[PDB]
């Protein structure tokens, strides 16, 4: 649904690096170089950010509003 | 009510003692095991966990001669405390000189 | 000879092709004949040393020489779990119209770190849900999303159409209790990162809540863990059994880390040597080359531990290590006092 | 606007189009995929060469 | 006592009393949700 704040394995703060990651996707950066620039050395945070699906906007499209 | 002693049998033999320590885990158990294993008067030192649900550990100490096995316990505790104080002082001094040389 | 093998077993940990050997700590009295491994405080204070190699905000790296694996693991576990911090525990909700569930919202708020100094607070007693000035903190979060009165005709992006549609943790306002406003200057009590995305809203929805934070340790729950990654590794020391030169030496530079093996032209020919064994991660890729297996000997120093501590930003990591050592000292003192009370 | 940017220059930046047109990322992506391909370190290039 | 409800598409606060045909003004939708309560609820971050 939404990006988790904490990483499951280590616990590094990753929720604050989601939208900026999307910015790196709006820019010309690929996946690997963007994850490297975000400061994710260990592969657990890379999996957390890469394998995450942004389903919050799809649900808000069905929100009452 | 945290640390309780238990003799090896009803005979109340001071050679083999079991210390049950509450609200502890592998950290202090292993640290005290390492700090007291170097005591030459200890034949057998060993810590174990009764069950992962409850937070308690059981250490067992068996000495060589007629040691009450409580004196090595206090010896290991004091040695671990001294080691911790020394490493704390060394780390503080190291951090201080690093901050000084960085600026 | 036999003495060299004994020294290698008691000082080095060798990594083989199929398994690691000499992994158990054995320097104890009675295990070795020609060695008096009895405890000596003077020798320990002489041989032990701490050297910090890197220290920035929320990151520390330091090598300890002379300590054992038991005390190193104890320090690591105390840092991971037994260091108390401040984190959100109670969530009082007033008309949460968000799509995000209330329990999920409370769970996300609990994982948000707090920059408050834990040493200035105390543990809340059993019960006492009302909380006191000493052992709690209050954070008010009130965000009402609404349509932007001035926007483009299309406004496809949600940023232009709506305002406050993404509830960042910067909207959290610390509400002082009693005399906490005078003790803590403005700006000290606040979220650590200030950019954590809590939830996303739509016009009409509102998120109103209060968060009660109390002191707690990481053993009870992972949200109190101050360190993100606090670990230690044995310092590698790669040694060459025979001098390797020629193009195969370049293979060494490609087998190990790029920054550990360096090739030099002493007489016009390339010869490889160990430059900085610290940068090596022991990928064990030298075992693939058949010829170069019997020319190197990968090993780890037993009494040299490089600690890497990356924290979540609650407090600098040096203070974290100091508080971990203080917690271990407090456990030792509590057990000594209990033993003295027994006798 | 995208076709005009392509007529003016062969390379088109996605972020610039998203900022100017004020559109979402998916609409700009669909507009670009119909007539452009992603070239690393260069942005979006027209799929067919200059005829 | 004013009992308030929310429509499924207009999302407007409509006040209807007992034994009324479930409907909503300026539309014809017949799905009527209840507003969230005003009582304080305590949650645990565990
Ligand atoms: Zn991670
Ligand atoms: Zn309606």
């Amino acid at each position: 649904m939404i990006i988790p704040v904490r990483c499951f394995t280590c616990g590094k703060i990753v929720g604050n690096k989601w939208e900026a990651y999307l910015g790196l996707l709006q820019a010309e950066y690929t996946e690997g170089d963007a994850l490297d620039a975000l400061g994710l050395k260990r592969y657990c945070c890379r999996r957390m950010l890469l394998a995450h699906v942004d389903l919050i906007e799809k649900l808000l499209n069905y929100a009452p509003l | 009510k945290t640390a309780l002693e238990m003799v090896q049998a009803a005979g109340t033999d001071r050679h083999c003692v079991t210390f049950v320590l509450h609200e502890e885990d592998h950290t202090l158990g292993n640290s005290l095991r390492y700090m007291i294993m170097k005591n030459p008067e200890v034949e057998f030192c060993g810590y174990t966990t009764t069950h992962p649900s409850e937070s308690k550990i059981n250490l067992r100490i068996q000495t060589r001669g007629t040691l009450p096995a409580v004196e090595p316990f206090q010896r290991g505790l004091n040695e671990l405390m001294n080691v911790c104080q020394h490493v704390l002082d060394k780390f503080e001094a190291s951090i201080k000189d690093y901050k000084d040389q960085k600026a | 000879a036999a003495s060299q093998a004994v020294e290698e077993m008691r000082s080095r940990v060798v990594l083989g092709e199929f398994g690691v050997r000499n992994v158990h700590t054995t320097d104890f009295p009675g295990n070795y004949s020609g060695y008096d491994d009895a405890w000596d405080q003077d020798r320990f204070e002489k041989n032990f040393r701490v050297d910090v190699v890197h220290m920035d905000e929320n990151s520390l790296e330091f090598d300890m020489v002379g300590i054992d694996a038991a005390i190193a693991n104890a320090f690591r576990r105390i840092l991971l779990a037994e260091v108390p911090t401040m984190a959100v525990e109670k969530v009082l909700v007033y008309n949460n119209t968000s799509i995000v569930q209330d329990e999920i919202l409370a769970h996300r708020l609990g994982l948000i770190p707090i920059h408050a100094d834990p040493r200035l607070f105390e543990y809340r007693n059993q019960g006492d849900e009302e909380g006191t000035e000493i052992d709690t903190l209050q954070f008010r979060l009130q965000v009402r999303c609404t349509r932007n009165p001035h926007a483009a005709k299309d406004s496809s992006d949600p940023n232009e159409l709506y305002v406050n549609h993404k509830v960042y943790t910067r909207h959290m306002t610390w509400i002082p209790l009693g005399n906490q406003a005078d003790l803590f200057p403005e700006g000290t009590i606040r979220p650590v990162h200030d950019d954590i995305l809590i939830a996303q809203l739509r016009p009409g929805q509102e998120i109103d809540l209060l968060m009660h934070c109390v002191k707690g340790i990481g053993k009870d729950h992972a949200k109190f863990s101050p360190v993100a990654t606090a670990s230690y590794r044995l310092l590698p020391d790669i040694t060459l059994l025979e001098p390797v030169e020629g193009e195969a030496a370049e293979e060494l530079s490609r087998c190990f880390s790029p920054g550990v093996i360096e090739v030099q032209e002493v007489q016009g020919k390339k010869v490889a040597r160990v430059a900085n064994p610290r940068l090596d991660t022991f990928s064990r890729e030298i075992f693939r080359n058949e010829k170069l297996k019997k020319v190197v000997r990968l090993a780890r120093v037993r009494d040299h531990y490089i600690f890497s501590v990356e924290s979540t930003g609650v407090l600098p990591p040096d203070v974290l290590v100091s508080e971990a050592i203080k917690v271990l000292m407090g456990k030792c003192r509590r057990f000594l006092d209990e033993l003295d009370a027994v006798q | 606007f995208v076709m005009w940017k392509f007529t003016q220059s062969r390379w088109v930046v996605r972020k610039e189009v998203a900022t100017v047109t004020k559109l979402c990322a998916e609409d700009v992506k669909d507009f670009l995929e119909h007539m452009a391909v992603v070239r690393i370190n260069k942005g979006w290039e027209f799929i067919l060469p200059y005829d | 006592q004013p009992m308030i409800y929310i429509c499924g598409e207009c999302h407007t606060e409509n006040e209807i009393k007992s034994r009324d045909p479930i409907r909503c003004r300026e539309c014809g939708y017949r799905i009527m949700y209840k507003k969230r309560t005003k009582r304080l609820v305590v949650f645990d971050a565990r």
